[PDB]
């Protein structure tokens, strides 16, 4: 199952903006910052909290959720940056909303990047 | 020759505008660029360190930033602060301690706003959980948390009374917060709901009346909210589409997009063709121009890829930012004209706003 | 014309020109603060044909202005010759040391 | 499903890693070192670095040590300068050692921020603007005290032959030689004869550094030459690196690290151009020279890719050019070097980019 699979899909498909699970991420993706879509790059801390939603997967037709954690504590990562907004809404809807620093609540809240955690089917 | 320091901002306040550069690709150098918008002439800046927020006091006298430090920027203590800087010499003066909470997100105005009589900043936490938090500027102090405002987003001041503010909360309704002279909750209301969070969800910058607020919809409806007394009273929507614009699927898209200029009621507001789930944010193909008595177009200009746009009502002017370049239009007629553009005003703006003139 | 690197007074400038930052070449934008010491350099006036020193002092205690940047070396040394050498921040004596931009003041002729 | 997690090493071994210190002067205070594979590109980590930030590798390959300039309220408050020790593998601070705040404030030449042979003890340009140098003592994590006998000299150059000596260039044109006592403290000094004419050849401070000499290039094309093999180091020059044909094209160095030993063949590598004249020492390579240091004569020229500044590798056969943003590495085993790749958008202001150390005992 590639398309649940980042790490083993081809790197330029898994750093792009298009990829399916990145449809609501605004930042820089952390697998082109020296981490991987699951993975913070080294010397950066996961946030505890983030934004969430789902995004469609067209290689297998469903639908997923996606949990838009932030890696923290290091300044801007600058690559590959993104901004996209599928079903994002405003602070009214606080955890669907990606226009607030996920890092927020971290030790240190200095922004590294963000990525794209699959929790499960939608 | 001597060089010199101490001097004041060379052109009258009148003429000043204020870019606040997120600096995303170095957003612990964020700061805020004064231009001249009559002549794009670069007046001088304020740092605000890591994602500062800012604004001008209503009196025209002080700049207010709001921003957090680390000891070590990346590790350390943190430090969340307003600071008051000095409007003519861009000076430091006095830092305002808040509890380590302060929104850090985009630049829309109504994350660091202030009361009609100026005397109380009133500005957006996050912790997650969401608060109001109230500074005194006279005491240098942060006096009140509205947790009433749980759940709610952003600050929407109303401009007939001294010391009041909305808030749009997450039942679609709004919560309007009288303070004190003391900056503590002197009341509050809650009015019934104005949109369906669901089905209709509004973008949440507000185009401003004296006494009344509009507001458009991810979907190019218009709500509104009548402060005119004490108790809100909320309508809507009507839509700003006629037949022909559904059939291109024209809707808003920006950040601080939308505005009011008051003395004609025209509503302003970027839209884009080719709407659908995911475009709220797009730049403007168009800035449509409404008539918000009538409830139609009247004009329809070329966007330039604008996302946010903020109105000066004495002057009739209306400026427009695209990230980087700011236009200047005047809006003394229905059709807006284009002045000039300062190119390169910011690296990473989402937001700018005049110096006020109108006083307290 | 005092806004480009060209102007025969920024000869040894590295830095941003203040005249573009809000100030002027010998006033700081506002709430950026002089630098009591300096770089020097020794640039030809084109007018009159003689040379002239100009004493590089920085403006500092605000981040960097970012306009018109220049990296002009007309007899410029390196730091074997403190005082004519233009690749450290002349602002580093400063209450606060943080660069804002660089300004060319005439002290006289040569 | 999944899980984000952190406490993870650098993906690629420390031999693939170089470090691109970034000043990003027109947000200085937001300097970093990045951190790449130079053997296929990959962007791998980074160190912040806070204002002008400067950087090395310990001399053992275990630790990232960095140099910079804190406020309490960035532009206000006191003033912090600090060398940090980050674990390389991890990219973690692990340690701050405080400074008097005078360190060095200015574009990243090598020779302002480096270490003994022994890796004992790091050595550091102060400016106040008076000059001395500081001597850090990594295993106390203690500043030991200035060299004061460094006033009016700029740079350090260590001296691979012994465990804690180096060199500064003076302003008389000559070299002072610092040998360090085992707790940090000056334990003898000597100065050498002038070297160079200070007003008539001005030398760059970037060394091409042999074992027990170093060689130096002029403003003018001329090489000068500082041999520590002895008791005293003995100084040479000038020799010339241009030809008639050169000479007649103006024909001059340029850059900031703009030079380059291979220490088993003795090449040196210097970046070079055209119709040089007064303020033209800092311009980009219009080519890349490769002087034989024995035979004084030319063996190789080639493009330079507007390269400013340098690094060799000895164990490898490498060197890395940088033009400000890209680097581009170059097999150097023969005497023409080769292109290897270019790795697009290092940083957007970088002056200075260095090998993580293999060996080199
Ligand atoms: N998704 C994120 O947390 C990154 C991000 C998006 N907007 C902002 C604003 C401030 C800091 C970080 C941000
Ligand atoms: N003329 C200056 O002081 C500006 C400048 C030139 N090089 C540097 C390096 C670090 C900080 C400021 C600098």
């Amino acid at each position: 199952h590639i398309s649940l699979n980042p790490d083993l899909a081809n790197e330029d498909e898994v750093n792009s903006c298009d990829y399916w699970r990145h449809c609501a991420v605004d930042g820089f993706l952390c697998s082109c910052c020296g981490g991987t879509t699951t993975t913070c790059p080294p010397g950066s801390t996961p946030s505890p909290i983030s934004w969430i939603g789902t995004c469609h997967n067209p290689h297998d037709g469903k639908d997923y959720l996606i949990s838009y954690h932030d890696c923290c504590g290091k300044t801007a990562c600058g690559r590959c940056q993104c901004n996209t907004q599928t079903r994002e809404r405003p602070g009214y809807e606080f955890f669907l909303h990606n226009d607030v620093n996920w890092c927020m609540a971290n030790e240190n809240s200095t922004f590294h990047c963000t990525t794209s955690v699959l929790v499960g089917l939608a | 020759e001597v060089l010199t320091g101490g001097h004041s901002v060379s052109a009258p306040q009148e003429n000043r505008i204020y870019v606040m550069d997120s600096v995303f690709m170095h957003l612990t150098e964020s700061r805020v660029h004064v231009y001249d918008y009559t002549n794009g002439k670069f007046l001088g800046m304020v740092p605000t360190a890591f994602n500062g927020h800012v604004q001008v006091s209503n009196d025209g006298k002080k700049i207010y930033t709001m921003t957090t430090y680390h000891e070590r920027i990346t590790r350390g203590k943190r430090s969340d602060v307003v600071e008051v800087w000095d409007a003519d010499k861009l000076t430091f003066e006095k830092e305002i301690s808040l509890p380590p909470k302060r929104v850090q997100g985009l630049n829309y105005d109504g994350l660091f706003r202030q009361t009609t009589d100026g005397k109380f900043i009133v500005l957006q936490n996050a912790s997650p959980a969401t608060s109001i938090g109230i500074v005194d500027v006279a005491k240098g102090d942060y006096v009140e948390d509205v947790t009433a405002a749980a759940g709610c987003w952003s600050v929407i001041p109303q401009p007939n009374r001294p010391r009041s503010f909305m808030t749009i909360c997450g039942d679609g309704g709004l919560l309007t917060i009288n303070l004190g002279e003391d900056g503590k909750v002197a009341s509050q209301s809650r009015s019934k709901q104005m949109f369906s969070v669901k089905d209709d969800p509004i973008f949440i910058a507000p185009a401003l009346d004296k006494d009344k607020a509009h507001f458009v919809s991810y979907y190019g409806n218009v709500y509104s909210a009548d402060f005119s007394g004490d108790e809100v009273k909320v309508d809507g929507p009507w839509s700003l589409l006629n037949d022909e614009d559904k059939a291109k699927n024209w809707v808003p898209g920006g950040y601080n997009l939308v505005g009011l200029h008051r003395a004609s009621g025209r509503m302003y507001v970027f839209m884009h063709p080719d709407g659908k789930e995911g475009t709220h944010k797009f730049p403007a193909a168009e800035i449509w121009v409404m008539d918000t008595k009538t409830k139609q177009r009247v004009a329809r200009i070329p966007g330039r890829d604008a996302l946010s746009m903020t109105i000066d009502q004495q002057r009739n002017l209306m400026l427009t930012l695209d990230g980087g370049n700011v236009n200047v239009y005047d809006i003394s007629q229905p059709e807006p004209k284009l002045l000039r553009t300062i190119e390169g005003a910011a690296e990473a703006s989402l937001q700018v706003q005049f110096h006020p003139v109108g006083g307290t």
